[PDB]
């Protein structure tokens, strides 16, 4: 099926078969189903079972269980054939100089040239098959090693499933989602840089024969410093990361309260708190980012210093002729590259992957889920003394019960207080100590919190099974299904989405009963299955299914109704622990009767984020200056001096590009502290924008969507974006710098180079699109697998009781084939595209090589010289390049945050109200009008229970509305909203305190006098409560306030709105949350203090709002009004 | 060892002197009863009968002198006969007397009356773990004796064994077994049970039983043939796939024993590489079984079918009743 089945040996080793995916994706969107089948080799089943018969080989081979044991006799010999080739194509490169050292000679060259060009030829074949299989491989292991985690995943028991956490699992799976494919190409590097650095010291053994130590022990402690400025970076992250916690928790805090702000107009306050937060924030960011400049400088630094120390003993003592000037230039640049960057990166990437093995290695010994012997044969169920403790408790006191063939026993008592243990000690999950629990094992549960599997109800309620006409007909005319069928979308096949949020609670408590009676068992656990379901829909489910089809075989329901344990052919009483009374129906009805009755990437994203600070243009435009000014200078003196000593050793300065053209520490630092102020200007913008948004655009972004560009993008925008384009922009300064010297230096070169360029943006620009494209595909990829195993672990009970693992197993490997069908197309297409920019800079060297040839001692050496080692350069400034363009997207979503528009006496009128939660939806008001009284409170009665936290919101303009509102002689229209809206006061169901300070969180603008606030805390009967708190007012409300009460928030609240001075008090909720005690206590202050104000109290209840003077009646569509209670009880509420 | 190998040694002699002189025609049609029929089988027929002059039961078996040579068989059961008359071991099933009759030929041998256990497998549907290994253990033992004799059985189906009133397995119709020195090249057997290296049609080692071993502790421990199909065709291309998937319940030692008793290679198939049995009986799967013990029958069987009597025919199902040259040794 896939393509690299049908492919030639050639185009398998050009990845000629990526071609057809680039030619239709760059012209025309890609579907996810034009992505390739995958290989028959990677199927997810495929690698699985030769993992697993490994794995258990060496559990029942040994005592030692070493996971890596058993990898390697699978991957071992690939991994090494793979190695020899790296190191071949590391070995020709390495030894490149030798020929290069011989040419300098100058008829015979123009051999040396060709075989020159060969090496490179040669390299360009060698390395890149070998590195694509590498990461093959690392994509077998991980698919292999997923797998084997999901497979353990549903065999653990409930007595170590309960005490691991939730996000241990996906924390672990995640952690090594996309290292492990990609860290294998410096894997082999443990031992290929050892023996590089062993035979490029004998090689400059043989040409100095006296200085070779020199240069290899700075490259040692140059390595030391590097590596020992990693731990002082730590130490700063580390600071950062419980500052970047404490803020962004009081983000989301304000995020999940941005209506309670935008009535108390908080805005400018937060604005300043989280500028408060975020500057040592900042600080630290600052500091951590020049640690990083200095240890990325560090090494385009001691390029000239390797060499310059290496040169200078024996360059005092003899001589030099320039040949070995510009061949130890060459192995001392190899070295570097070998010795500096390579090897810490293999020692990191083993050290890793062996953490990680390890980690698999102790997950995969947990405590394991034993079946029960069953399915064979049974009589009556059967348990005698049965004695366990639900983690020392024994929650079973030694119960004993025998249920007939048929017979349906009905436990009862508290819930989860031994019903539902003893249910799951019947069902298995917990294993008794005492007594021997007999059942037939085929047992089918149905839990009290149902779980609803991702799909259709036909697919939420047949398990894998058949579709029997019949049955299923039964199943939902019983179930009160049939009804919810031909209601339901398709009627039949209703496709449902994750989570089952579109269904209803007793529609949720109908899948359960239907999925339970569809599976035919000798006993039926349904497990308080009527606790979610109407009183005649609980009779008729009882006469229907549960005492008329399910009677007929065994069942142990467990309601607590008296009516239905009247059925029951034996009860079985159980509270505290112990079992109160049990026995049959009549004779524990009967055994105590009185116990009985009590019981029952654009150019514009571009520019618009350079011109957001004008520092930056400034120092861009310097460092560019000091360039063209420093290239200059190297170009007039090469040319002085190639048309006594140190005349032959200032060669050594501009023989190594990176050095002469390396950014200095006087131009660096400025780049960073720039791009470090872009960001922070940049986040406080846009959190600017984002408080003044209209409510009805802040609707349709989901209340998850908003947090993440604080929280991610904020991040990659300090950390990631900097060093990235400091590295880009060093690079390419560096590239154009050395072509420059090079074309100079001889003018023919200029127009083979600019075909180069050319083709560079041409083929760049190519595989963009479709790198793009996948990695979008991939990203989109990915949740379904953790969507799975999230609900496959809340399933588990039902899942395991049920006897279905097969399905779940399959499923997961289907969608993990899903996502390796995307993962491994883009490892290839990006294979290709490096393979391909190889090749186009060996034709240019092919090109320059032979024009230098064909056509002094300096020129030719100088030419060659950077000629050879500019490549490592450009490929690392295109790689740049591409992450910068992947980088660029947190850019454009912030932009894409930042450009949101803004939104725009006591006698109060209204008139002409128009409202709705959209631009254009259900009219919530159809011109009402009504009078506000002064000083008299107008009840909010009518259409309770039809929604009024519409009204509410709309009278503060909090959300679409239109209309016209005079309050106090003023129209809404002149009245500025930061205005008009202080006037007004508001009780919300939910009352957000601020985060800090009694204080700050009672006074965020802190305008106020202390000796003022305590006196109105005093009259606000608040004093006590506050008594209480730690110090006097300094006691931070951590935890989004949870110390107080609701009633005590509530009061906070009203005292709040009372040093406001609002106008009016739309009190809203005012018994529904507040205890007797506190309901009283708010009513008497509402009177009291409050009488004066023009206060509106909501409540469903109409005696409730019966204590207003006026009462404001309200019906759909359309207010009613019944100011009197001698017509409002008559024609409004009758 | 040592006492193990001197066994072996001393039934592989008393045994040659049982090959060497077979007897032939030991008892008439004259001293039986036909009180039921236990069962037909594949081209024959079985009835229980009582000894005329003692009284103690004892199985009849039946064969037509005509079906024998239109089935192109008979071989088989003359090497049979002698298999049986030879054959001395607590799992096996003993054969008192012999009849050689004009009409049909007749062959005592010792009644079980615990039955078939293919009907306690399917009624039960699966066995547990130790309750499995019960029966490997004893279907391992008689695989050495048989082996040490140098001969192969080649059909090992559940519908073959029976259980005694003790709870033991005794092993019965040895008609397709063989004494083979070296590679056979017949071609018979079950489906079900094909060695992959019998389907290929090449000559079949001593690994062949293996085979059948290792599937008939996959059927006992599961429930249902760890290979099938709808036809045999079919099912002879499914077995020479040789992938297996396995069931979530079975335990990982099992998963390991099971691999290496069914791989295809016939060079690193379990029981032939280099120790014979010695690797199947160290395994870890049987760490926990007296094998002194179980030679002895010193362990309590974990399951006892209900016996009502010597003519008791309660676990043997009742389906209605009854009513020259090329043998000359019967
Ligand atoms: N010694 C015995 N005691 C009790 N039942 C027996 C005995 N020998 C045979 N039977 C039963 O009689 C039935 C038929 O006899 P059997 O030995 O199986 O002939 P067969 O044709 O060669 N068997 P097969 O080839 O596998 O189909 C068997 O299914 C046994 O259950
Ligand atoms: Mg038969
Ligand atoms: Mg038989």
């Amino acid at each position: 099926r896939s393509p690299l089945e049908k492919a030639s040996v050639v185009s398998k080793l050009f990845f000629s078969w990526t071609r057809p995916i680039l030619r239709k994706g760059y012209r025309q969107r890609l579907e996810l189903s034009d992505i390739y089948q995958i290989p028959s080799v990677d199927s997810a089943d495929n690698l699985s079972e030769k993992l697993e018969r490994e794995w258990d080989r060496e559990l029942a081979s040994k005592k030692n269980p070493k996971l890596i044991n058993a990898l390697r006799r699978c991957f071992f010999w690939r991994f090494m054939f793979y190695g020899i080739f790296l190191y071949l194509g590391e070995v020709t490169k390495a030894v490149q100089p030798l020929l290069l050292g011989r040419i300098i000679a100058s008829s015979i060259a123009i051999y040396l040239g060709i075989g020159l060009c060969l090496l490179f030829i040669v390299r360009t074949l060698l390395l890149h098959p070998a590195i694509f299989g590498l990461h093959h491989i690392g994509m077998q292991m991980r698919i292999a090693m997923f797998s084997l985690i999901y497979k353990k995943t549903l065999k653990l028991s409930s007595r170590v499933l309960d005490k691991i956490s939730i996000g241990q699992l996906v924390s672990l799976l995640s952690n090594n989602l996309n290292k492990f494919d990609e860290g294998l190409a410096l894997a082999h590097f443990v031992w290929i840089a050892p023996l590089q650095v062993a035979l490029l010291m004998g090689l400059i053994w043989e040409l100095l024969q006296a200085s070779a130590f020199c240069g290899l022990g700075f490259l040692i402690v140059l390595a030391l410093f590097q590596a020992g400025l990693g731990r002082m970076m730590m130490k700063y992250r580390d600071q950062r990361a419980g500052k970047i916690s404490e803020r962004l928790v009081i983000t989301s805090e304000m995020i999940e309260n941005i209506q309670s702000v935008k009535a108390y107009c908080w805005e400018e306050a937060m604005e300043k708190m989280i500028e408060n937060l975020r500057q040592t924030e900042l600080k630290l960011t600052r500091k951590a980012a020049y640690v990083r400049y200095f240890n990325s400088s560090a090494f385009f630094f001691s390029g000239f210093f390797v060499v310059f120390l290496s040169v200078l003993p024996y360059a005092l003592i003899k001589g030099i002729i320039l040949r070995k000037i510009f061949t130890t230039i060459s192995f001392c640049i190899v070295l570097r590259m070998a010795v500096t960057r390579q090897f810490p990166w293999a020692v990191q990437t083993w050290y890793d992957s062996l953490g990680a093995i390890n980690k698999i290695q102790d997950f995969l010994q947990k405590q394991e889920y034993k079946t029960l012997e069953y399915n064979l044969t049974t009589t009556e169920v059967v348990m005698e003394n049965v004695t366990a403790f639900w983690e020392g408790t024994p929650v079973l006191k030694d119960i004993n019960f025998k249920i007939e063939r048929g017979q349906l026993l009905a436990v009862a008592g508290s819930t989860g207080a031994g019903k539902t243990s003893l249910l799951m000690v019947i069902m298995g999950e917990l294993e008794p100590s005492e007594g021997k629990i007999k059942h037939s094992g085929r047992i089918s549960f149905c839990s009290q919190f149902s779980w609803i599997m991702p799909g259709t109800i036909k697919e939420n309620i047949i398990f894998g099974v058949s579709y029997d006409e019949y049955r299923y007909r039964s199943v939902i005319k019983a179930c009160q299904l049939e009804e919810d069928i031909s209601k339901f979308a398709e009627k039949d096949n209703i496709v449902l989405g994750e989570g089952g949020i579109t269904l209803s609670g007793g529609q949720r408590a109908r899948i359960s009963l239907a999925r339970a009676v569809y599976k035919d068992a000798d006993l039926y656990l349904l497990d308080s299955p009527f606790g979610y379901l109407d009183v005649l829909t609980e009779k008729e489910i009882f006469e229907s299914c549960v005492c008329k089809l399910m009677a007929n075989k065994t069942r142990i329901l467990v309601t607590s109704k008296m009516e239905h344990l009247k059925k029951a052919d034996k009860i079985l009483i159980l509270h505290e622990g112990s079992s109160y009374f049990y026995g049959t129906f009549s004779e524990l009805q009967n055994l105590q009767p009185d116990f009985s009755s009590k019981l029952m990437t654009t150019w514009n994203t571009y520019l618009r984020y350079i011109t957001v600070h004008k520092s930056l243009i400034f120092v861009l435009i310097w460092c560019l200056v000091i360039f063209l000014a420093e290239v200059a200078a190297s170009l007039v003196v090469l040319w002085l001096l190639g048309n006594t000593s140190s005349y032959y050793v200032f060669y050594i300065y501009v023989g190594v590009a990176d050095t002469l053209l390396a950014m200095g520490f006087f131009r660096g630092l400025p780049l960073v502290h720039t791009l470090i102020t872009v960001s922070k200007i940049l986040h406080h913008k846009m959190l600017h924008s984002v408080l003044q948004a209209p409510m009805s655009t802040l609707n349709t972004l989901k209340a998850g969507g908003i947090l993440n560009r604080f929280s991610k993008d904020i991040a990659i925008l300090d950390d990631l974006l900097p060093l990235t384009i400091f590295d880009f922009i060093q690079l390419l300064l560096i590239v154009i710098g050395a072509i420059a010297v090079v074309a100079v230096l001889q003018p023919y070169i200029f127009v083979a180079t600019v075909p180069v360029i050319v083709a560079f943006i041409m083929l760049r620009a190519y595989f963009l699109q479709t790198s793009q494209q996948l990695k979008q595909l991939e990203s989109e990829g990915r949740s379904p697998i953790f969507t799975h195993l999230v609900t496959s672990l809340k399933g588990l009970w039902t899942l395991r009781a049920f006897g279905r693992q097969p399905y779940f197993e399959t499923l997961f490997h289907k969608a993990l084939n899903l996502h390796t069908a995307n993962w491994f197309l883009y490892l290839s297409t990006l294979r290709w595209f490096q393979m391909r920019i190889e090749m186009i800079f060996v034709i240019f060297f092919i090109a320059v090589t032979f024009i230098s040839i064909l056509t002094g001692e300096g020129r030719v050496g100088i030419i060659l010289t950077l000629a050879m080692n500019i490549m490592s350069t450009l490929q690392w400034a295109v790689n740049s390049s591409i992450d910068v363009d992947s980088l660029m997207r947190s850019v454009s979503r912030v932009f894409k945050f930042i450009d949101m528009p803004t939104e725009g006496g006591g006698q109060m009128t209204v008139k002409d109200l128009t409202a709705k939660y959209t631009e254009g939806g259900n009219a919530i008001l159809e011109n009402i009008s009504f009078s506000i009284s002064p000083g008299q409170r107008v009840g909010l009665l009518g259409r309770t229970g039809s929604g009024k936290s519409t009204l509410l919101s709309a009278f503060l303009r909090l959300l679409n509305t239109e209309g016209e509102i005079q309050i106090d002689g003023v129209s809404w229209d002149s009245i500025t909203l930061q205005q008009w809206r202080k006037a007004f006061g508001v009780i919300p169901q939910k009352v957000f305190i601020f985060s800090g300070t009694f204080r700050k969180n009672l006074d965020p603008y802190e305008q106020w006098s202390d000796q003022e606030i305590w006196k109105v805390a005093d009259e606000v009967g608040l004093r006590s409560v506050i008594e209480q708190f730690p110090g006097k007012l300094d006691f931070v409300l951590v935890d989004g306030g949870c110390v107080l009460s609701h009633g005590h928030k509530q009061l906070m609240c009203l005292a709040r709105s009372v040093l406001s001075k609002a106008k009016i008090l739309l009190l809203d909720e005012p018994s529904a949350h507040l205890d007797p005690v506190t309901y009283q206590i708010i009513r008497r202050t509402l009177k009291q203090a409050f009488a004066d104000c023009t206060v509106i109290l909501c409540e469903h209840r109409i005696e409730a709002m019966l204590e207003c003077q006026q009462f404001l009646v309200i019906e759909e569509n359309k207010v009613r009004q019944y100011d009197s209670i001698q017509k409002l009880l008559n024609e409004r509420s009758l | 060892q040592e006492s193990v190998k001197e066994f072996l040694a001393k039934a592989k002699e008393d045994f040659l002197k049982k090959w060497e002189n077979p007897a032939q025609n030991t008892a008439h049609l004259d001293q039986f009863e036909r009180i039921k029929t236990l069962g037909t089988g594949s081209f024959g027929r079985v009835m229980l009968v009582k000894h005329m002059e003692t009284g103690n039961h004892y199985a009849m078996k039946i064969l037509d002198k005509q079906k024998v040579v239109k089935l192109k068989q008979i071989e088989h059961t003359l090497n049979e006969k002698r298999i049986l008359q030879a054959v001395n071991f607590p799992f096996l099933v003993k054969l008192e007397f012999s009849f050689k009759d004009n009409s049909n030929l007749y062959m005592v041998m010792e009644y079980v009356p615990g039955g078939e256990m293919f009907s306690h497998l399917r009624r039960i549907g699966r066995f547990s773990e130790p309750h499995a290994r019960f029966y490997a253990a004893q279907i391992v033992l008689t695989f050495e004796y048989l082996h040490s004799l140098d001969l192969i059985y080649r059909d090992l189906k559940p519908e073959n064994l029976l259980i005694d009133q003790q709870g033991y397995i005794q092993v019965t119709d040895f008609g397709f077994a063989k004494r083979v020195k070296g590679r056979t090249w017949t071609l018979c057997g079950t489906p079900e049970y094909l060695a992959p290296e019998i389907i290929l049609s090449k000559g079949y080692n001593k690994a062949v039983d293996w085979w059948a071993l290792g599937v008939l502790i996959y059927e006992m421990a599961a429930g249902y043939p760890p290979f099938f199909a709808d036809q045999p065709i079919q099912i002879y291309e499914k077995i020479v796939s040789g992938k297996v998937r396995f069931p979530s319940h079975f335990s990982s030692d099992l998963k390991d024993l099971l691999r290496n008793l069914l791989q295809v290679d016939l060079t690193k198939r379990f029981g032939n590489l280099k120790n014979g049995v010695n690797d199947i009986k160290n395994h870890k799967w049987f760490a926990t079984t007296d094998w002194i013990a179980i030679y002895q029958r010193k362990v309590e069987a974990p399951f006892i079918p209900k016996f009502k009597g010597p003519g008791d025919t309660s676990n043997f199902d009742d389906y209605e009743e009854e009513e020259g040259k090329e043998f000359s040794e019967f």
